[PDB]
């Protein structure tokens, strides 16, 4: 928590959260020295609150941004070409309400019979992953 | 090289300039120096901004003007201020969403709703207590006994729906949530609580049972058992209120649980940025109500950066000028 | 129409401290009230009429006294930090005081004093300087920083156990019940609360969250969620406490929430019988703290028959003589 | 009916409207509105049965004066003249709306010193040892410097020598009030409240004049030039005689102390003051005269039983600006 | 840093409670520290000026002090039952000088003729011919008794002034009155018999001054000169090595003693008991630090103020300090 700068990552309640808030108290009537750390879940965009002491550490989750060529819409999992050239169908389109979902499909369609391919972005945290951007 | 005492001389013609008296209150000396410095602290709060959260956005009710602020304003009001004619100068502050959060004692929460239901009579400080009991008149300013009975008819249904909702929809009621729902229910523009419901302003009373609301909760529990109010969730909400803002300011008028709850909450924030205290209490007894701003800096409730101002005066005299020399100018501006 | 006659000292150099007290009622001003107050406390103790109280827990080695008197002590947080704690511990050990009503800071201080003692100071020290040196201030009394960490370590395991009983054995916790368990846990003769726990003396603080205990409840809620404290059940127990008594006697030392809670509770029997208020406050503000016993009569909190006595002084000066002129005589008697 | 003035949604606030409803706001604000009422009655008391008119004034040209049938006494504590309320007081004396003033030694000394040099502002919580170490004197949150009191010594010592000379040669008998009337006439600064009282023949009485800077000067002069005699016996006859002729009496006591008593004892002669406004910060529980409520004063017959006394429990620095704004200013314009 | 431990009542000794008062916090801490300041004044001896020698009256115990003590009593105190504790101080010459307002001076003499008695409607009290101060009411008949006694002494003082040329002042008149009352009960009689000066610069502000007004229209030419009195009151503190002020209340009594102590460059020991606060800017409400600012209290000295009514604090203060001196 001594290195917990804002804009870095932490696992709060099991949801990868980007630190967007942190307060530190020297000591006081409140009790011994405490610290409130706060972060927004990447998947649900929800900020969460935790309170902890000093001389401790919090789980950090390996998340890597990942672009793959959109090859086909397999009825919600999509054929995706990795940079290595292997094919992954594990990734599914973004859920409903997420306007990304329409921006992926509308851009697959603008591109399907044409010579331009769609590049998606699937930020990947361990097993978890979701298309967060697309582009021609 | 410090400032010179100097009052404003009244006009020979006879048309007094109240605006020029307000400006020269700071240089009169004694408690007038405090009133002028109190106006200055609030002016810093309303006109605060920085380049990166916006507060005072309001609930977007039509026909009302709101101006955005980078400062969060917590107002501590004792029951007296929501029982005196200071209600008109507080409804204005809430209607224009110039105050982000309010903390009030339970009689004050009960008074606004009873005031919107029924009016208050005038009276004297030296009135015989035994006689007033015979006439069933309470004293604070006389609020009649009949007035609480009209209030009872209103509050009992909202709690019954709250009990029904708690069992059926898993709604865990707390004191703040009952007040916000109660304010939405009043639907009277007169209410300071209705405006806070419309403009999304949270109201917190830690001892909500101490007051008329608590007696009504007691009678309802015998008729309909199992209502639960959780302080643990309320202390979770209240303590987090100051943490978010770039700066927070406390206008605590009066003293008591309200002075302590707002100051205690600001400890989690490392201290309140700006503060004005208006009360009639002295620090000799060792009490919290009379504790000077210096004692609050002792336990970390006030930021060492702040320049706290206390006006040792009855609020009924100090606040009408305080709205005139700060909030009225900014909203019209 | 009696004369104003003060005690005249002995020429040789012997001064009977008892003889000074015999003439207090006859010395005028606030001495008149202190002497008249001693009379009301004496009336409470010697009011036995053909309803069992002050029986105590039957602990061996402790003197106990007769029934026919429920005594409610309205103490504020300031008194427990002061050395008036020794007088309160003696009063509850012998069970003359049937109920404890106090704010959250007094509840926290009694326990921290057991873990660690209070220090003196004065009213004139930069509050900024004290906080730099990690020292909280309460009037001229400094409660050190370490005293709050010791309380946290002691209460944290007890709170986890309390949750386990609600989770496994379904015990519905309320604020008075938590204090009684903490009284048994301290198992220390020095604590006022321990004697109340042994003598079955209920402790009722309505806003428990407004203090260190409430701050402690909040930090536990994140690590172990689901702790619930109900005010609905507490108001049923606190309000019904006056109803079961031959007569009810209030000794409100201080003012604010504790004054209203004891008085509002006594409204249930149509008004308390014997009262002594010692507070440094006046009625010009219209505040609850400064109200005269007469305003309380208007609500119906004080019985019409009751002779309310208010000493406009500091309890720290009035209380040592007050026990001397009333309770000590009864125990030896 | 409890009520208030809502500041306008377009931010239009009438300060006059704020003042107009004070009476109906409740608590202390009700007392401030009631206080403005009795002070206005004092100015408008002029009535019809020769006739005795007060406020005729010095007759000085270029200054407005208005005649009134009611006689007004002003009790000023020493702090008020040190405060910026001196400017509001100068307005009443210049237009002669106040017939007589009873002021303690400290206030009398300050008006003459203020003309000589200005008083400085400050905070209540300042080290008393440090303030003395810096050679500064403190009256609340104000700081009158050490050098200023010396200036009063230079001016007063010549006038006192002339007073002794008149007593020896012309047989003049000097009382405290006569000494201040000469001192006011000789200030020569239009700033002085006392200069106007001297010009408009307003008698200023301090019973304990030696209890102040003037008294150390009087004492110091005695050793150099012995013989000065100040007779309280003549002053007591004049001051008690003051209330008799007036058709009605207006007692405005700001503060408490000997000044509240001096004027109040005098009002017993005509059986009591007819209109009284007291603004102070003291409580009757200690039995003191200073904190005594109007009712305690009614007990000894100092206030007319008919009179409705008003007490506002507040520092005067905050209540007097509204009291002058809501009463005398409008009457002079009328 | 000392601890906070109150006296533990025995499962009562009033003397032991008084020892722990300094340790019970708040205003009790001050009442305990105040008793200490009074003790220090009595037990201060410095080899070189003895004071409190007394009047030599037979049967009365008197003790030498290298300390001069000034007691400033507001009028309300002499009016109450505190008169007995003040009388004890003067009988044993423990207080060298007294400054009191015309009400206390008139009160001691009036009580000797007729006694003082113990929310009351103010209008009703005038209807019953009653004068009310706090909860103490002085009957209107009592003032007439004072009138009969003072008038002949005033006529004699004018006659002495006319023939023997004695120039009168307010202090001289009070000593003459104490000689006339001739009652050990009177605080002023023991002050006079013991040669203890009493000052009152606004003596005309009270019943004594109103009595002077009525006398002048019958026997004119009486002169009460303030100039001579200020010289005596200001010169009172200069001769000693140490001076002690016990000011019960605030006002002219507080200012007159403090201003006089400016001439010695400060008063060594002080105890203030008044229910007053500094917010109003008033002289009475001023805490000791304002009084230190003029230079009235020695910078070296440690001042004490008990924010309490004197009626509660003084009975414990005499018990905790002076009674020990006479016992010694
Ligand atoms: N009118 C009432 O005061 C009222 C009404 C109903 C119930 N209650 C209950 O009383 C308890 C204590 O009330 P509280 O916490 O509001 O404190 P309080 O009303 O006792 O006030 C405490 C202090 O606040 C200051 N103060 C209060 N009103 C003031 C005013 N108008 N002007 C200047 N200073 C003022 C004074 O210094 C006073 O000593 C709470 O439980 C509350 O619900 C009070
Ligand atoms: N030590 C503390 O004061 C302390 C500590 C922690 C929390 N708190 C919180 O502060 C809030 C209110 O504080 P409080 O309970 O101390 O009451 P308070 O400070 O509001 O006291 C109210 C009134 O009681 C009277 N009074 C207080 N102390 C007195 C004394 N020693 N002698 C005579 N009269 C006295 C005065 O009239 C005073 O204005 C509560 O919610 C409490 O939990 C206080
Ligand atoms: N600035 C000074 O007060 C001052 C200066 C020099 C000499 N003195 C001498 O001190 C003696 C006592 O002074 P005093 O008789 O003027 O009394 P004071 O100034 O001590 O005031 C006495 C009481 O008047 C009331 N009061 C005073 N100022 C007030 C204010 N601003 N607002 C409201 N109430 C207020 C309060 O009840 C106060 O306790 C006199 O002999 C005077 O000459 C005082
Ligand atoms: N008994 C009377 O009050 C009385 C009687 C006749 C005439 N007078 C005249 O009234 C004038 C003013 O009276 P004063 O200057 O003696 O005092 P004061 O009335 O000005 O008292 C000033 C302050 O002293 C404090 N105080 C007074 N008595 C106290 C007590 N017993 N315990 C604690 N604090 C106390 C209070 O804070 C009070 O506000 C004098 O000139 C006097 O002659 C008064």
């Amino acid at each position: 928590v001594n290195k917990l700068k804002k804009g870095g990552y932490v696992l709060i309640e099991g949801r990868p959260c980007r630190v967007v808030d942190i307060t530190k108290s020297k000591t006081g009537k409140h009790g011994h020295a405490k610290a409130g750390i706060a972060g927004t879940d990447l998947f649900t965009g929800r900020r969460y609150e935790t309170h902890l002491p000093t001389s401790h550490e919090i789980e950090v989750p390996f998340v890597d941004r990942s672009d793959y060529g959109l090859i086909n819409i397999d009825d919600g999992h999509t054929q995706l070409l990795t940079l290595d050239g292997t094919l992954r169908e594990d990734v599914d389109l973004p859920p409903e309400g997420n306007e990304m979902r329409q921006r992926v499909i509308d851009l697959f369609n603008v591109c399907v019979n044409t010579n331009d391919q769609v590049v998606v972005t699937v930020l990947s945290s361990n097993g978890e992953n979701l298309i967060v951007d697309c582009k021609k | 090289t410090t400032p010179l005492v100097k009052g404003y001389v009244p006009d020979d013609n006879g048309k007094f300039d109240f605006d020029k008296m307000l400006e020269q209150m700071k240089y009169c000396g004694f408690q007038a120096t405090n009133l002028g410095l109190a106006i200055d602290q609030i002016n810093e709060m309303l006109h605060y901004d920085y380049e990166p959260k916006l507060f005072g956005l309001g609930g977007g009710v039509e026909g009302v003007k709101y101006k955005p602020r980078a400062c969060k304003i917590f107002l501590g009001i004792t029951s007296n201020l929501i029982s005196s004619g200071m209600r008109d100068y507080i409804r204005f502050l809430v209607k224009h969403a110039l105050v982000d959060v309010v903390v009030c004692t339970a009689g004050g929460i009960e008074e606004d709703f009873i005031k919107c239901l029924a009016p208050t009579h005038m009276g004297e400080f030296f009135h015989d207590g035994h006689d007033l009991r015979k006439r069933g008149l309470n004293r604070i300013l006389i609020v009649p006994n009949k007035n609480y009975c009209l209030f009872e008819d209103w509050i009992m249904p909202i709690l019954d729906k709250c009990l029904e909702e708690q069992n059926t929809q898993g709604t865990k009621w707390t004191p703040s949530k009952l007040i916000h729902r109660l304010g939405l229910e009043i639907n009277n523009e007169d209410s300071v609580w209705y405006w806070a419901a419309k403009n999304n302003i949270p109201v917190y009373s830690p001892a909500l049972t101490d007051g008329s609301i608590g007696d009504m909760i007691y009678f309802h529990s015998y008729n309909n058992p199992g209502l639960v109010l959780d302080l643990v969730e309320d202390i979770r909400d209240m303590n987090n209120e100051p943490l978010w803002a770039t700066k927070t300011g406390c206008i605590i008028l009066g003293g008591g649980v309200v002075k302590h709850h707002i100051m205690n909450a600001n400890l989690y924030r490392n201290g309140a940025d700006f503060v004005v205290y208006v009360n009639t209490a002295h620090d000799f007894d060792g009490s919290d109500s009379g504790a000077r701003p210096d004692e609050a800096v002792s336990w970390g409730a006030i930021s060492l950066e702040a320049k706290p101002v206390k006006v040792y005066a009855e609020v009924t005299l100090v606040l009408p000028l305080l709205v005139a020399g700060s909030f009225s100018k900014f909203l019209a501006e």
